[PDB]
DNA sequence: CCCATACTCTT
DNA sequence: AAGAGTATGGGTG
């Protein structure tokens, strides 16, 4: 029920915590995930042209 | 009451909420492992006392001889920590350890003792910890990381419908013990058990049972129970129990005892359970087909016959009930099974299961575990005793014994370290009762589960990893019989543990180079928890889950400072007031709560002990006696919270800070901060480089004396005193008369580390903070560190900073800094470099160094003195000479040209070649140090006799100070004797201290007195004497290199770095930049009394970050100094005392009930005076991470000061001197210079060495190699359709040989064409591949 | 060492236009097998495409 | 894996110049010719009959030879492919300044 | 070869060693007519021998070395992502090439980039030689070499002459989208970092906070065409993926001219009447008249015709005087209401959306340029800041709060009771909470986006 | 984690 | 005697 300029107490910030390092943590990790796909569609599609 | 250290500086405190535990020692979890690693135990259950017994005595096979173990010893270190340091050598101790080997005489009762020889061995070194938890390894400081593995014991866990595509869960177990093979049960789709050992090809599970004698009917009885089927001519009576009935549904008319209980189609009812119970059935009657499908338990014989007419564990039909009822078996016993719960899963398993016998179970387990052998019973046998029965090779620890009987619900906790066929059992029937619903799984996340391993623990398994090794060679050489002559000296080699203990401490995944950018992260190194490492995890194969927030996290593992990347989740930071249990679990102190009293008792729980109470929170309002102000309280009970009353709470926390690690504790306003910004602002305050001079937050948290003196970069007094002697070097305490021991000169003296080299090429230097004369207690601090203020952390400077746009040069996180900053040397660095030169020896004779380089002019040999070293003080910049050399080119055949040129110029330039050690390109700096390494034998230089005198008059004078303040007082009483009786006085007086000794008395006491002060006055001189000559040759010592090494030159240089755009700027919340433009002083904005800002920060970067806590940092440091600004005011015209400590005084007090109380009146006028000229830069605050100041406290204190309550002023441009349309928020933050610094960065290339197979350039900066064009930029020079370019970048920048020669000729040339050509990588391609033999060939 | 892994009779010289004893050492030389070592004297960069 | 990486030698710094130098077909094979005849210490190792025969053509006499050498001697070091001591040492002084005092 | 006289060895060799001995000792065995037995395990183990150098851990166990790592056979140098194929062959390191921190350089043009002349100096030496030896500055490569190494006065000079319209590829690590690599105009600046142009940003994602980009130079006229002509970025306007422009402006720039045109309803000089947008800025700078105040402005403004001409037409329009000034900027053809409002990202973008279906592409530049410029000045004129009395929290928060509190509480009293079961006083509760955080979403928007003024 | 192949129970 | 299904192994990140 608080807001950034009234703060938050012990609680609120370690139930903050969990979504702050699950989205980190799905950042940190999709990195290496999307180069396999553009890879994969680089080379299936690497000698069409006009 | 304050402390001499606090006393000079008094940083006000805005908390409110009083302290009942202070912060712990910050590096216990290293001494304390250390120490029980190394410190002798009566009992044999830690350290090195527990690694002897675990192994000795060894016995030979013939058991006429033996080694047993007595005791061991640590020998005293050799050298010093300091000394290790500046040789280059580890810091360690000698491990005596006493053996007796004992002689049995054959053909005697038992074994006769023959003879017995007991001797002291030479085991090898063991390196030992400083006092500030590190380890010297090659002169090098070194930390050791904690490991967070999975406990040893049992786990029951079961996967998520994923294995299997009908959504049906698959349950197992596993038993993990801490050294042995694994041991798995497992459930298959089909209902049946299996077993696996050490992760190999899947097996029944009802072998294991018949490899420990078992039979079918004794299996049966133990996972089945029984029911009784009689012959009663009536259909085959039963004897049934109601509950029997319950989850089932009439098969027929259900009628006992002349009553209809049921009737067939009906289920049973409870209520008809009822009924049943009530009326004690206890006969039925069931149709001859009701054994249908039943099992029968036992093996039933006919006595006429004596055949077998059922085996044991089969399905009963109605012709079987006939052979058996003319027989006259008036009992069958069948197995009470169920579809709810009483699963058929061993029996269905026992029919799958092929063996049916004893032996050969051992011979399926023996073919599984090694294949492509013939087997054998007694190797089967063998390998089943040894797999999990042997003590030495399986052993299940005291905590995973205290695990395993945990998990089963048993009453004790200790044990034996292997398993039984009981555990097995219990094991099986724990997953069992999983199976049918009558139990849950466990959670591998939980900190229960998890485990904490600290450096003493590895240390004791890597001595034991030797010891066994040693072991093994003794028994091997025992077999041979000369117990005659033989000791044990020459039966034990200590090259092999010696190397695992030396491979262990220098070259683990969990030894590391501490990190010395700061104090703070030498603190978060030492306390750094990892999840990898021997025996953890794979930052690729790691997972989700395992890098979560988990709720028992709370108070024991901070939840913010983790490092973002691929080791999130992995690495980890002890909390602040984390400890462990004597099984290595965390555990977090909690006050009790008694009646609705909260009280002083502290309780450290695990998390298994802390989800069965109910626990409040820090923040809760008490009254004075401890009575809870409200009602309902905000409480965790079991992973979860809500509002409990007042009587159910059980326990509360001790500190708002609990929940933080010590990095995250000293953000300021960390509650207003989004906790991504937290992350990132905890992540960066530990690589901020130190400055020329120190400079205090001026808004902090309060935990900045904690973290610099338990860093251990202060000199803190040992003993208390007066100062005797300052310098910028030494200090030199005069302990005070009720702290000295007896027979000692009591002085403490204190030598300070001046400009010496970090592991990060930074600087480390020490400066009193003490003045000549003044008094001192112990634990003050007497010098600070790098990055320390008289006693308290100072990473930073203070910065008077505005938020505003300027005209582009802050967009997208860039930095505006004024000129005045750069003039000022408040970003200035230094940094240290090393080289080295090594002068070893050759066929054609050895190498010299030498200032008589035949091929060079003067010019170039005037910076080297005459032993052909550099001198000290010297500016030296890129190719200059810094130790000259020359290398034996050998002799010739003496040629008449070669003749001529000997005779024309010299024969010294005809001998040697050059090979001197020059400054690299693009390095200069001053030379501030050289060191000189000779090997024993070889004749030192000039130089390294300079540096031995130098060394050795710091000990002499050291040494003196002692022997004057003794022969002082021996002086002093043979005075006092003297003149009572024969006075002097004058006379005496005017006669030097020497000659006293000659004058004598008469032949009462007055002559034995002095024969006795004369006999000591000759001990102390000797005494000393002998002092002075250990230090000397222990000064004098040679050093023992690598083999084939005569001499080595070490040369330390010395730069400034000073801010430049490009360079990295942070504050303590996450907002990071880079400095864009270095402003003139009239650009900057400036106010109405024409004062202009320091730095200019962009506001966008705010609002979407979340970070407001620098806005409140920026608004307390306007108000602090103008508080300092007020009191120099007051300080520049000279006024009395009475106004300043009145004001002092009132700006103490201000605050809304805050737990700290400042009464000047118990100063004195001259305290009061230093603290008001330490308090003109700006007033020091302290604000907790939960437990800070609030906005009106702040405004408050901004009147004070006469400040605008809003924080924002009105600016004018310095360019046209009009004033900007709004109000701009203009304070003072807390800055950091990062090491990331451009010189480092910038990097370019033409031309230059080339790999010799691909034959491409290199890469690095170190090797001036170029930069990677790797496939995304092929794929987006194809996009482009830029065909020119991208064939120039393929083949004459990179591996074109003729392309590249040809393309550089053209361009100087003024012709800007290539003709490319094959690149090298194909035809290296074409040959590799041929090798494999393959023809592959290029056509036409 | 001769009929080695390394060796100059087979892959070629160590030295550009040299034999491995010594007889034969400029351009003048080239294309000659020396009957004592069995070295061609030629470019030392054969070792890179001789199998 | 580290392969190691390429040095500059004497040859490889007198060829680099070569390259860079306006000579013709001819004097660019006469140069390669010397350079080869080069030793480590910066003295020719052949007399200039065996160049002459090496170069393998009739129509050059020894003078373009001599002119080749003397173009070749001016480079970075000057006095390397000398013949003796005493044409090293007048090479040397050759580039001196005239205001020495001897 | 290591220092000590090490030649140590690798693991090729060694398994051609292995490969030999097994054969040799074969041979000899063989040779001497020894018992089957034997030459069994020895054709055995050179058939081991041959599959671990071929390809080692393929068939049973790899072969280690003394630090338990396998070795490296054939095939391991053949493929992999260490492998020739993608290590050297599909990728390779490059000669003139740099890299270093980037900063920001608001003067530049979007066709420019900022270059330290370091750098520069070691990137373009062949051309500094050719140039040093072409006016008889220098009469030999080694005399060149040496007054580049001196650093002398006239090698300035002659780098300045050597890179007046030779264009440079600047390239930031990870490329997604071919604008990862664009090509500029080097302009030589004292320092160590590379300034870049802010609105080629978005399509780098690029930030000034640690960011390092590498530099690559064209040496053939092909290549210097093909980068002057397919990568240069007043040539990469309009996205390839969807066709919307990229070089939009942000964060400062749009605030700046945000702030410019907008009306407040009782500021200084309202009223007046003014012959054009020049004495509009008059007032502003002589500081008669407010930015935002609302005045009438006689504007021509010029339409294409039918034919493809201009015509111009001249009115009196009511707008404020920020307006005004920034129709200075505007060029030729485009209706005076595409700046007669308060302009955010959207209306930028479509007003440069427009000048580029409209004029083409050098007026769209240039405007571009324009627009950037003018927002930097009047955003940092503006002094926007922020404080914490910006952060305004609606009164009714504590009530809201308290009624929601109350809900809870007496659902909790009605589980307790036994009206109801666990998941549907779960989702009431959850209900509950999310209408009293729209509640209070919608009080703190509504009081935060008006003011009261004095008419 | 996903796909291809040898061994096992069913119509 | 075919045919559908399960345990094992290879290549990928
Ligand atoms: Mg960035
Ligand atoms: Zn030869």
């Amino acid at each position: 029920t608080a807001n950034f300029r009234e703060g938050l107490n012990v609680l609120q910030y370690f139930i903050s915590t969990h979504g702050a390092r699950k989205g980190l943590a799905d950042t940190a990790l999709k990195t290496a995930n999307s180069g396999y796909l553009t890879r994969r569609l680089v080379d299936v599609a690497q000698d069409l042209v006009v | 009451v304050y402390s001499y250290t606090e006393k000079k500086r008094i940083r006000k405190d805005f908390g409110k909420r009083p302290q009942v535990l202070d912060v712990p020692y910050l590096l216990s979890i290293q001494l304390d492992s250390f120490q029980k690693f190394i410190e002798q135990d009566p009992e044999g259950q830690y350290g090195l006392e527990a690694a002897f017994r675990s192994v000795f005595p060894i016995q030979s096979y013939s058991g006429n001889s033996e080694l047993q173990y007595v005791s061991y010893r640590l020998g005293e270190p050799v050298f010093d920590v300091q000394e290790c340091q500046i040789r280059g050598v580890t810091y360690s101790a000698p491990l005596r350890v006493k053996l007796r080997l004992v002689i049995y005489e054959r053909e005697a009762p038992e074994g006769t003792v023959k003879d017995i020889k007991e001797q002291e061995v030479y085991m090898g070194e063991i390196p030992l910890m400083t006092d500030n938890g590190t380890f010297v390894i090659n002169g090098t400081e070194r930390v050791i990381v904690s490991q967070l593995h999975r406990s040893p014991g049992v786990f029951f866990d079961s996967d998520k419908g994923k294995t299997h595509s009908s959504g049906k869960v698959l349950y197992n177990a596993r038993i993990i013990p801490y050294r042995g093979s694994w041991l798995d049960f497992e459930f298959d789709p089909k209902d049946n058990l299996f077993v696996r050992i050490d992760r190999r090809r899947k097996l029944p599970a009802t072998i294991i049972l018949r490899a420990l004698n078992y039979t079918t009917e004794q299996i049966l009885d133990l996972f089945f129970e029984k029911v009784i089927f009689e012959i009663r001519d009536n259909k085959l009576q039963m004897e049934l129990v109601p509950e029997r009935l319950r989850g089932e549904t009439a098969s027929f008319d259900i009628e006992a005892n002349g009553k209809v209980y049921v009737e067939k189609g009906r289920r049973i009812t409870a209520r008809h359970i009822r009924q049943l119970e009530k009326d004690d059935v206890k006969l039925i009657e069931v149709p001859v087909e009701y054994i249908a499908g039943k099992v029968v338990a036992k093996d039933y014989i006919d006595e006429s016959t004596g055949e077998l007419i059922c085996a044991a564990n089969m399905e009963l039909s109605l012709d079987l009930l006939a052979k058996l009822s003319q027989s006259g078996h008036k009992r069958i016993e069948t197995l009470f099974t169920n579809d709810l719960d009483h699963g058929p899963y061993i029996s269905e398993t026992l029919r799958v299961d092929p063996t049916n016998d004893r032996l050969s179970a051992l011979v399926e387990i023996y073919r599984m575990m090694r294949p492509g052998e013939p087997p054998t019973r007694e190797a089967a046998e063998s390998l089943f005793e040894n797999l999990f029965f042997s003590e030495d090779r399986y052993d299940l620890s005291a905590v995973g014994r205290m695990k395993f009987n945990r998990s089963l619900l048993r009453e004790e906790i200790e044990g034996s370290g292997i398993l039984s066929k009981d555990d097995i059992i219990d094991v099986m029937k724990k997953l069992i009762d999983i199976r049918n619903g009558k139990g849950e799984v466990d959670d591998i996340d939980h900190l229960g589960n998890r485990r904490i391993r600290s450096v003493g623990e590895m240390a004791e398994n890597q001595f034991r990893v030797g010891l066994v090794r040693v072991e093994r060679a003794v028994k091997e050489r025992l077999s041979l019989g000369d117990l005659d002559t033989l000791m044990p000296q020459d039966m034990i080699n200590a090259k092999p543990i010696s190397a695992a203990v030396k491979e262990f401490f220098g070259s683990s995944q969990l030894s590391q180079f501490m990190d010395q950018n700061n104090p703070l992260s030498e603190i978060t190194h030492k306390r750094r928890i990892s999840a990898l490492g021997p025996g953890g995890l794979t930052r690729e194969r790691a997972g989700f889950e395992v890098r979560d927030v988990h709720p028992t996290h709370y108070g024991r593992v901070c939840p913010i400072e983790t490092p973002e990347g691929p080791n999130i989740g992995l690495i980890n930071s002890l909390s602040v007031y984390a400890q462990t249990n004597e099984y290595g679990f965390l555990e977090t102190p909690y006050r009790k709560v008694t009646d609705g009293v909260v009280t002083d008792e502290i309780h450290y729980l695990s998390a298994i002990e802390e989800g069965n109470y109910v626990i409040a929170q820090a923040n809760s309002n008490l009254d004075e006696e401890g009575h809870f102000v409200e009602d309902l309280v905000t409480c965790r009970s079991k992973g979860e919270s809500s509002l409990f009353s007042r009587d159910q709470v059980d326990y509360m926390d001790v500190s708002t800070q609990q929940v933080v690690s010590v990095g995250a504790s000293l953000i300021p306003f960390l509650e207003h901060d989004d906790a991504n910004r937290a992350l990132m602002g905890a992540n960066m305050q530990r690589q901020a480089v130190p400055t020329l001079r120190a400079d205090k937050p001026l808004v902090g948290t309060g935990m900045e004396r904690a973290v610099a003196v338990d860093s251990g970069v202060t000199a803190v007094a040992k003993r208390g005193g007066v100062v005797q002697y300052v310098d910028a070097s030494r200090i030199v305490i005069k302990v005070n008369e009720d702290e000295m021991y007896p027979g000692e000169a009591g002085i403490d003296i204190y030598n300070l580390t001046k400009y010496t080299r970090s592991n990060q090429n930074t600087c480390i230097n020490q400066m009193p903070c003490v003045s000549l004369g003044e008094p001192v207690e112990r634990g003050d601090v007497l010098a600070d560190g790098p990055s320390t203020d008289l006693g308290e952390l100072a990473l930073g400077q203070n910065m008077r900073v505005a938020f505003m746009p300027w005209n582009g040069y802050n967009f997208e996180d860039s930095i505006l800094v004024s000129e005045r900053v750069v003039q000022e040397d408040r970003f200035t660095t230094i940094h240290i470099q090393e080289l080295a030169c090594v002068s070893r020896d050759t066929k054609l004779g050895p190498e010299e160094i030498t200032a008589d380089i035949p091929n060079v002019g003067e010019a170039a040999l005037s910076k080297l003195d005459e032993s052909g070293i550099v001198y000290i003080g010297a500016e030296v910049t890129g190719g200059d000479i810094l130790v000259g050399k020359v290398t034996p080119k050998g002799e010739t055949q003496l040629t008449p040209e070669e003749k001529l040129l000997r005779a024309i110029f010299g024969e010294k330039a005809s001998d040697v070649k050059d090979s001197s050690l020059r400054v690299p390109n693009g390095v200069s700096g001053t030379v501030i140090d050289v060191q000189v390494f000779t090997r024993d034998g070889v004749e030192k230089d000039k130089r390294a006799l300079e540096i031995e005198e130098m060394q050795l008059k710091q000990a002499k004078k050291d040494l003196s100070e002692e022997l004057q303040i003794l022969e002082a007082g021996l002086f002093s009483r043979i005075r006092a004797v003297l003149v009572a009786g024969g006075v002097e006085a004058e006379k005496l007086d005017k006669l030097p201290r020497d000659r006293w000794l000659e004058l004598g008395l008469t032949d009462e006491e007055k002559q034995n007195q002095l024969e006795q002060l004369a006999e000591q006055y000759d001990e102390l001189k000797h005494e000393f004497e002998k002092k002075l000559e250990a230090k000397r040759r222990k000064i004098t010592q040679g050093d023992d290199l690598a083999p084939g090494v005569l001499k080595i030159v070490k040369v330390y240089l010395a730069v400034k770095r000073r801010i430049q755009p490009g360079d990295k700027m942070a504050g303590r919340h996450g907002n990071k930049g880079v400095i864009s433009k270095i402003n003139p002083i009239e650009d900057m904005p400036y106010d109405e009394n024409g004062t202009p800002v320091d730095i200019v920060l962009n506001p966008l970067g705010v609002p979407s970050r979340m970070n407001i806590g620098q806005i409140l940092e920026t608004h307390l440091g306007m108000a602090a100094k103008g508080i300092g600004d007020k009191i120099n005011a007051m300080l520049k015209q000279q006024q009395e005392v009475a106004k300043l400590r009145e004001f002092i005084q009132r700006a103490y007090d201000l605050g809304a009930d805050v737990r700290q109380k400042v009464d000047l009146s118990t100063f004195s006028d001259e305290e009061v005076m230093r603290l008001a000229e330490n308090l003109r830069k700006g007033m020091p605050i302290a604000t907790p991470v939960f437990d800070g100041a609030k906005e009106a406290e702040i405004k408050e204190l901004l009147k004070l000061g006469d400040l605008p309550t809003s924080g924002q002023i009105r600016l004018y441009d310095g360019r046209t001197g009009e004033q900007f349309e709004r109000p701009v928020t203009v304070g003072y933050m807390y800055m950091l210079k990062l090491n990331h610094l451009v010189d480092d960065k910038m990097h370019a290339r033409s031309t230059g060495s080339y790999s010799l197979v691909t034959q491409q350039p290199l890469g690095g900066k170190a090797q001036f190699g170029g930069q990677r064009f790797g496939e995304m930029e092929v794929w987006a020079l194809e996009a482009y359709g830029a065909a020119y370019t991208l064939q120039e970048m393929l083949t004459v920048k990179s591996d074109d040989v003729n392309g590249r020669t040809k393309m550089y000729k053209n361009i100087v040339d003024g012709n800007h064409q290539m003709e490319p050509g094959m690149p090298e990588s194909f035809n290296v391609l074409l040959k590799e591949i041929r090798s494999l033999g393959i023809n592959i060939e290029l056509e036409d | 060492e001769r009929d080695g892994l390394f060796c100059a009779r087979i892959f070629g010289p160590v030295k550009d236009y040299e034999c491995l004893c010594g007889k034969y050492k400029r351009l003048k030389h080239r294309g000659v097998i020396c009957e004592k070592c069995g070295v061609e004297v030629t470019q030392t960069k054969v070792r890179r495409e001789r199998m | 894996v580290y392969q190691g990486e390429t040095t500059q030698t004497l040859q490889d710094y007198l060829m680099w110049q070569v390259e860079l130098t306006p000579f013709s077909d001819t004097d660019r094979a006469i140069a390669t010719s010397i350079v080869d005849a080069v030793d480590e210490t910066g003295y020719l190792t052949v007399p200039l009959e065996d160049i002459l025969e090496s170069i393998g053509d009739e129509e050059i006499d020894i003078d373009e030879v001599e002119a080749v050498l003397k173009r070749i001697q001016r480079f970075d070091p000057v006095g390397v492919a000398a013949k003796d001591l005493r044409d090293c040492l007048l090479i040397q002084l050759s580039q001196f300044d005239k205001t020495t005092p001897w | 070869p290591l220092d000590g006289g090490r030649f140590a060895t690798s693991d090729l060799n060694d398994l051609y060693r292995r490969v030999i001995n097994r054969n040799n000792r074969l041979k000899r065995l063989l040779d001497l007519a020894a018992p089957d037995i034997i030459v069994r395990n020895e054709k055995r183990m050179l058939q081991e021998a041959v599959d671990a150098l071929l390809d080692n851990g393929r068939r049973g166990r790899a072969i280690t070395g003394s630090n338990k790592r396998p070795l490296k056979s054939l095939a391991d140098m053949i493929k992999g992502k260490q492998g020739r194929f993608r290590q050297n062959l599909l990728g390779k390191r490059v000669d003139y090439s740099g890299r270093s921190v980037i900063t920001v350089g608001p003067y530049l043009r979007l066709h420019q980039c900022g270059l330290p002349k370091k750098m520069a100096l070691e990137l373009f030496k062949p051309f500094i030689y050719g140039k040093l030896e072409l006016r008889g500055l220098a009469t030999t490569i080694k005399a060149a070499k040496k007054m580049v190494e001196r650093e002398e006065a006239v090698v300035w000079d002659i780098l300045d002459e050597v890179i007046r319209e030779h264009p440079v590829l600047l390239n930031r690590a990870p490329t997604l989208h071919r604008l990862g690599i664009q090509a500029f105009e080097p302009v030589l600046i004292e320092g160590k970092a590379i300034q870049l142009h802010p609105l080629v940003c978005a399509a780098y994602n690029a930030d000034f906070d640690g960011d390092q980009m590498a530099v690559h130079v064209p040496l053939t006229l092909e290549a210097q065409l093909e980068a002057r002509a397919l990568m240069m970025s007043t040539n990469n306007i309009l996205s390839p993926a969807n066709g919307e422009p990229i070089i939009v402006p942000s964060q400062d720039v749009v605030l700046g001219l945000y702030y410019m045109t907008r009306d407040c309803v009782n500021a200084k000089g309202e009223g007046m009447v003014l012959t054009g947008p020049k004495e509009a800025e008059r007032l502003y700078r002589s500081g008669l008249a407010s930015l935002h105040a609302r005045v009438k402005v006689r504007i021509t403004e010029y339409e294409k015709d039918a034919n493809g001409e201009l015509v111009a037409k001249t009115s009196l329009k009511d707008t404020t005087v920020g307006r005004a000034i920034l129709w200075m900027i505007v060029p030729k053809g485009l209706p005076y209401s595409i700046v007669n409002q308060a302009l955010g990202k959207k209306a930028i973008s479509k007003m440069l959306n427009t000048c580029y279906r409209i004029l083409g592409l050098k007026p769209t530049v240039i405007f571009a340029d324009q627009i950037m410029y003018t927002g930097f000045a009047y955003a940092a004129r503006s002094g926007a800041s922020v404080g914490i009395d910006d952060m305004v929290i609606p009164e009714k928060k504590h009530e809201i709060i308290s009624e929601a509190e109350a809900e809870v509480a007496e659902i909790q009293e009605q589980f307790q009771s036994g009206l109801v079961t666990a998941g549907e006083r779960y989702n009431k509760v959850i209900d509950i909470w999310a209408a009293a955080n729209d509640r209070v979403s919608k009080a703190m928007m509504d009081n935060l986006q008006t003011e009261t003024v004095i008419n």
